[PDB]
RNA sequence: UAGCUAGUAGGUGGGGUAACGGCUCACCUAGGCGACGAUCCCUAGCUGGUCUGAGAGGAUGACCAGCCACACUGGAACUGA
RNA sequence: CCCGCAGAAGAAGCACCGGCUAACUCCGUGCCAGCAGCCGCGGUAAUACGGAGGGUGCAAGCGUUAAUCGGAAUUACUGGGCGUAAAGCGCACGCAGGCGGUUUGUUAAGUCAGAUGUGAAAUCCCCGGGCUCAACCUGGGAACUGCAUCUGAUACUGGCAA
C-alpha cells in the first residue's frame, strides 16, 4: 500500500578492546505515489534488521508534498549538509531525471516528470534530506494565493 | 557607507519577517514608496505610511499567515555593482509565476506581469517570493 | 541486422512473452518462460535501476525487431516531436510497416510480417513498398499484392490473428486483404505493461 | 556582365538548379547577388517544378543583365504556361 | 570574485598536458626497439613486466609495455606503439600494438583476439 | 541630421589639430557590467582654438593626415 | 616583454596616385602612442559555421560558401579596364 | 526501375561478464604467467589471469588508441569560496578606478518600445514536398541574441542646475 525503496546499505564499524564491531546502516524511503513521502535511517548488526528499522522509521516520519499533476510546482532548491539539489518541473514525458537518492525519493513520492541536479556532496543521506526539504518548502498556487490573500487566478 | 537604500529596504523587511516584528521603519524615498506600493497592492505587506516632512520615515506593516512569514524570500537583483536591465520578452519569472519581479519600467515601478501586459521592459529591481 | 537467434530466449530473459512465436500453442509448453536462459537461470537476479531501464529498452526493441541505432533514432525523433516523448516513441514504433502488417494480421508474427514486407508482397496506397521500417501514415491502405495473396502464410496468419484482440485504429479485410490505418494508436490503446518512461530516462542518462 | 543563370545544387543524379543573378566571373555555385527562383529537371508531376520571379528578372534585364540560354527557355515556358 | 575583479583579471583555464606527450597527438607511432627487457613493478605487485625502450620517428626515446603471453621482440624490431600507461610500472606510458608491424600476435589466444593481434582460429 | 560624436580634449599640442578622448558605455559581454571605455580620436582643428579639457563635438570626414579622419563641428563648452 | 616612435605626430608648400592621405620631398613646429597593455616575444589564416552543452559557455574552423594571402626562394616592374 | 528464373539457395562477427556496468560457473596456473580505466586482483578452491560452457551489449560492424566538450558548481557571468580543509595584504594614507544619501527641474547618453536598412546563401529549428522509407535534396517560415539611424517613454542610472 505504501511503496518502499531501499537506497543504500552501508557497513560502518566501531572499534573496541577486542577489535572491530561491524554493523550495518540502511537508508529507505516510503511513499504512496501521491505527495506523501518520508525517509528512514536504521542501524543494526544485520542488514535485514537494519532495513526493517529503516522501514519503520520512514513510515513513522512522512511529510506532505503539494504535487501538481504528477510534477513539481516551481523550481526549488534543497539545502542540507554538504548537499545542494535543484528541482524543476517538466512537461509530461520527461520522466525523472535525477541522481540515485533523488530518483528514489521522487519515484516513491509520486513525482512522474521532473528535472533535477545535485551539486555539492552526493552522500545519499544528505541528498535525501535536502530533497525532502525542497519538496516540503515547495509551495502551491492555492496556498500562495491564500497567504497573499488573493485568488488563484489573480495570482496566475 | 549606505550605497544601496533599496537593498537596505529589502533587507530590513527580510530581517523583520525573520524576527517577527510587526512593523519595520526606515528612511523614505520616492523609489522606496513605489516599491512599497507594489508590494502592498500584491499583498506582501498590509499597509505602509510615510510620516515626516523633513526626515520622512516610512513604516511597513508585515503580514504573517498561519504564524509563518509571507515574504519567504526577497532578493535585490539590479544592485549598484551590477545593474540588470531586461527587455519585455526576457522579463523573468519568479516561483515559475507565483512570485513577482518588481520591475522599474518607463511608466513607473510595476511588476513583471504588468510590464509584460504593457509591453515594457526595464530594470529588474527585485524578486519577491 | 536482424536477431537471427533463438527467439524464446528473449522472452525468458524479459520474463514475459513478446509474441515471437505464432501463438498456435501456449509458449509454456515450448520454453521455461519462468526461467531465464542459460546455465544460471534459477538464480534470483537483484537488478539495479540501470538494469531495470536496460531490460525495458531491450523488451520493446525485441518485440518490434528493432536494433539499437534505429531505436535511438526513434527516440531522438520522439523527443523532437511535440507532446509526450514516451507515447510519441511508442506511436513511431507502431507506425513501422512491418508492425502495421502484423497488427492487420497478414503475419502470424512480426518476423513473418517483416519477410512479407521485404519480399514485395505488400503495397501502400497502391505502390509496392519493401522497406520493413516504412512509416505508415494516417488513412493509408496497406494491401497484399495479387501474386502473393495465394500464400498459405497469409491465410494461417489471418486465422491466427482473428483469435487475438483487434487493433481499433485499423480496419482489415480477409477477402480483399486490405487495411485502412485510421489513426495513430495511443499509449492508452497499446499494451499497458510496457513502461516507456524507463526508456526515456535511460536515453536521458 | 551580370548574368542570370542556373547554379546546380541537389545531389548525385538528381539536379536542382537555382536561378541566380550573379557576376559572370564567379564560380557556378559561388557568389551571387540574388536568388530569383528554381528549376527541378526531374520534377515529379503535381509539384511546382519551376518557379521564376519574373518581376525581379525583368528588373535585372532592365539594369542590363544578360540571360543564360536555359534560363531564357525557362522564362519562355513559364510565361507561356 | 567581484565582477570588477573578474573584468580586470578574467577566469583562467587549466591548459592541461598529455599523459602521452611522445605520441604528439597521433594515435600510434612507429618506433624501433633500442632495447627489450623486463622490470619489476611497484609494490605490492610483484612480477617481471616486459618492456622495451623505443626510439620513435619523432625522435622521442620512450619506454613501452608489451602485453600478451610472451613476445618475439629482439632489438631493432620495428613496432607500433599506442597510448595508455601501465599503473604498477614507473613511467611506462605506452603499449605496443600486438600484431602490428613486428610485434606479432600472442600465440594461442581465444578471447579478445582483436586486442592482441590474433587472427580468428578456424571453426 | 548627420552622424557625430562628442568628446573631451586631452591634447592640443598638435598644430591645427587636437586629440579627443571619447568615452563609450558598453555592457561587458560576459559579466554584464556597464564598463567605461574611452577611444582617442585625432581631430582636425582649423584655426586651432580648443584647449586641453574642453567638451567638443566632432564629425567624421575624409582622411586629412596619417591618423586624422575626424574634424570639429562646434565647441560645446569652454574649460 | 614598460617604455616605444625620427617621416616619427602635426602644419605649410611642391611632387605623386584613378582617388584622400607622410604616399614622397623641403622647411617649420615637438610632438604621437602606452597601464582601457604601447613595444617585443610565441603560436595563428579569418568568418558563416562544426563538435559538445540544459543553457551560458568551452573547443575547433576538415567538407561546402564569403574574404584574404601565396604560386621554388628573394626582388622588380611591363602589357593590361 | 519493372517482369521472369532456381534454390535456403551466395551472406555474422566483435567486445565484455568483481564493483562502477548489463552479464556467471568449472578447469589450468599459483604474487609466477599475467590483467588493468580507477578501486585493485593473482601466494593451492581466482565470478578479476588463461581456456571451456553459459550469458550480456552492439551488429557489417565491433573494440583499442589519439583529440575535443560534457560530467567538472573543478575558473563558479548563469554558478564557488577565504576562523581551523588552499585562500584576508602586518597596518595605514591615498591618486587613477569602482560605487554613491535626499527633493524639485531639465536632458534623453545608458535603459525600454516601435519602425526602417542591413545581419550573403547554405547549416541548426518549425510546417510541408520529392527520391519505395531513411540518409539526402528541396519550398516557405522562424532565427541570425547584433549593429546604424529615426520616432516616442523617461520610472531607475548618467549628465546639468538648484
Ligand atoms: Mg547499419
Ligand atoms: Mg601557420
Ligand atoms: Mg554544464
Ligand atoms: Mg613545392
Ligand atoms: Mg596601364
Ligand atoms: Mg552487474
Ligand atoms: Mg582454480
Ligand atoms: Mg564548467
Ligand atoms: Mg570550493
Ligand atoms: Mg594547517
Ligand atoms: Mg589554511
Ligand atoms: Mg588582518
Ligand atoms: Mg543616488
Ligand atoms: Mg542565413
Ligand atoms: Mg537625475
Amino acid at each position: 500500500e505504501l511503496q518502499e525503496k531501499l537506497i543504500a546499505v552501508n557497513r560502518v564499524s566501531k572499534t573496541v578492546k577486542g577489535g572491530r564491531i561491524f554493523s550495518f546502516t540502511a537508508l529507505t524511503v516510503v511513499g504512496d505515489g501521491n505527495g506523501r513521502v518520508g525517509f528512514g535511517y536504521g542501524k543494526a548488526r544485520e542488514v535485514p534488521a537494519a532495513i526493517q528499522k529503516a522501514m519503520e522509521k520512514a513510515r513513522r516520519n512522512m511529510i506532505n508534498v503539494a504535487l501538481n499533476n504528477g510534477t513539481l510546482q516551481h523550481p526549488v532548491k534543497g539545502v542540507h549538509t554538504g548537499s545542494r539539489v535543484f528541482m524543476q518541473p517538466a512537461s509530461e514525458g520527461t520522466g525523472i531525471i535525477a541522481g540515485g537518492a533523488m530518483r528514489a525519493v521522487l519515484e516513491v513520492a509520486g513525482v512522474h516528470n521532473v528535472l533535477a541536479k545535485a551539486y555539492g556532496s552526493t552522500n545519499p543521506i544528505n541528498v535525501v534530506r535536502a530533497t525532502i526539504d525542497g519538496l516540503e518548502n515547495m509551495n502551491s498556487p492555492e496556498m500562495v494565493a491564500a497567504k497573499r490573500g488573493k485568488s488563484v487566478e489573480e495570482i496566475l | 557607507s549606505m550605497q544601496d537604500p533599496i537593498a537596505d529596504m529589502l533587507t530590513r523587511i527580510r530581517n523583520g519577517q525573520a524576527a517577527n516584528k510587526a512593523a519595520v521603519t526606515m528612511p523614505s524615498s520616492k523609489l522606496k514608496v513605489a516599491i512599497a506600493n507594489v508590494l502592498k497592492e500584491e499583498g506582501f505587506i498590509e499597509d505602509f505610511k510615510v510620516e515626516g516632512d523633513t526626515k520622512p520615515e516610512l513604516e511597513l506593516t508585515l503580514k504573517y499567515f498561519q504564524g509563518k512569514a509571507v515574504v519567504e524570500s526577497i532578493q535585490r537583483v539590479s544592485r549598484p555593482g551590477l545593474r540588470i536591465y531586461k527587455r519585455k520578452d526576457e522579463l523573468p519569472k519568479v516561483m515559475a509565476g507565483l512570485g513577482i519581479a518588481v520591475v522599474s519600467t518607463s511608466k513607473g515601478v510595476m511588476t513583471d506581469r504588468a510590464a509584460r501586459q504593457a509591453g515594457l521592459g526595464g530594470e529588474i529591481i527585485c524578486y519577491v517570493a | 541486422a536482424r536477431y537471427l537467434g533463438p527467439k524464446l530466449k528473449l522472452s525468458r530473459r524479459e520474463g514475459t512473452d513478446l509474441f515471437l512465436k505464432s501463438g498456435v500453442r501456449a509458449i509454456d509448453t515450448k520454453c521455461k518462460i519462468e526461467q531465464a536462459p542459460g546455465q544460471h537461470g534459477a538464480r534470483k537476479p537483484r537488478l539495479s535501476d540501470y538494469g531495470v531501464q536496460l531490460r525495458e529498452k531491450q523488451k520493446v526493441r525485441r518485440i518490434y525487431g528493432v536494433l539499437e541505432r534505429q531505436f535511438r533514432n526513434y527516440y531522438k525523433e520522439a523527443a523532437r516531436l511535440k507532446g509526450n516523448t514516451g507515447e510519441n516513441l511508442l506511436a513511431l514504433l507502431e507506425g513501422r510497416l512491418d508492425n502495421v502488417v502484423y497488427r492487420m494480421g497478414f503475419g502470424a508474427t512480426r518476423a513473418e510480417a517483416r519477410q512479407l514486407v521485404s519480399h514485395k508482397a505488400i503495397m501502400v496506397n497502391g505502390r509496392v513498398v519493401n522497406i520493413a521500417s516504412y512509416q505508415v501514415s494516417p488513412n493509408d491502405v496497406v494491401s497484399i499484392r495479387e501474386k502473393a495473396k495465394k500464400q498459405s502464410r497469409v491465410k494461417a496468419a489471418l486465422e491466427l490473428a482473428e483469435q487475438r484482440e483487434k487493433p481499433t485504429w485499423l480496419e482489415v479485410d480477409a477477402g480483399k486483404m486490405e487495411g485502412t490505418f485510421k489513426r495513430k494508436p495511443e499509449r492508452s490503446d497499446l499494451s499497458a505493461d510496457i513502461n516507456e518512461h524507463l526508456i526515456v530516462e535511460l536515453y536521458s542518462k | 556582365m551580370v548574368t542570370i543563370r542556373l547554379a546546380r545544387h541537389g545531389a548525385k543524379k538528381r539536379p536542382f538548379y537555382q536561378v541566380v543573378v550573379a557576376d559572370s566571373r564567379n564560380a557556378r555555385n559561388g557568389r551571387f547577388i540574388e536568388r530569383v527562383g528554381f528549376f527541378n529537371p526531374i520534377a515529379s508531376e503535381k509539384e511546382e517544378g519551376t518557379r521564376l520571379d519574373l518581376d525581379r528578372i525583368a528588373h535585372w534585364v532592365g539594369q542590363g543583365a544578360t540571360i543564360s540560354d536555359r534560363v531564357a527557355a525557362l522564362i519562355k515556358e513559364v510565361n507561356k504556361a | 570574485a567581484t565582477v570588477n575583479q573578474l573584468v580586470r583579471k578574467p577566469r583562467a583555464r587549466k591548459v592541461a598536458k598529455s599523459n602521452v606527450p611522445a605520441l604528439e597527438a597521433c594515435p600510434q607511432k612507429r618506433g624501433v626497439c633500442t632495447r627489450v627487457y623486463t622490470t619489476t613493478p611497484k609494490k605490492p605487485n610483484s612480477a617481471l613486466r616486459k618492456v622495451c625502450r623505443v626510439r620513435l620517428t619523432n625522435g622521442f626515446e620512450v619506454t613501452s609495455y608489451i602485453g600478451g603471453e610472451g613476445h618475439n621482440l629482439q632489438e631493432h624490431s620495428v613496432i607500433l606503439i599506442r597510448g595508455g600507461r601501465v599503473k604498477d610500472l614507473p613511467g611506462v606510458r605506452y603499449h605496443t600494438v600486438r600484431g602490428a608491424l613486428d610485434c606479432s600476435g600472442v600465440k594461442d589466444r581465444k578471447q579478445a583476439r582483436s586486442k592482441y593481434g590474433v587472427k580468428r582460429p578456424k571453426a | 541630421k548627420i552622424r557625430t560624436l562628442q568628446g573631451r580634449v586631452v591634447s592640443d599640442k598638435m598644430e591645427k589639430s587636437i586629440v579627443v578622448a571619447i568615452e563609450r558605455f558598453v555592457k561587458h559581454p560576459i559579466y554584464g557590467k556597464f564598463i567605461k571605455r574611452t577611444t582617442k580620436l585625432h581631430v582636425h582643428d582649423e584655426n586651432n582654438e580648443c584647449g586641453i579639457g574642453d567638451v567638443v563635438e566632432i564629425r567624421e570626414c575624409r582622411p586629412l593626415s596619417k591618423t586624422k579622419s575626424w574634424t570639429l563641428v562646434r565647441v560645446v563648452e569652454k574649460a
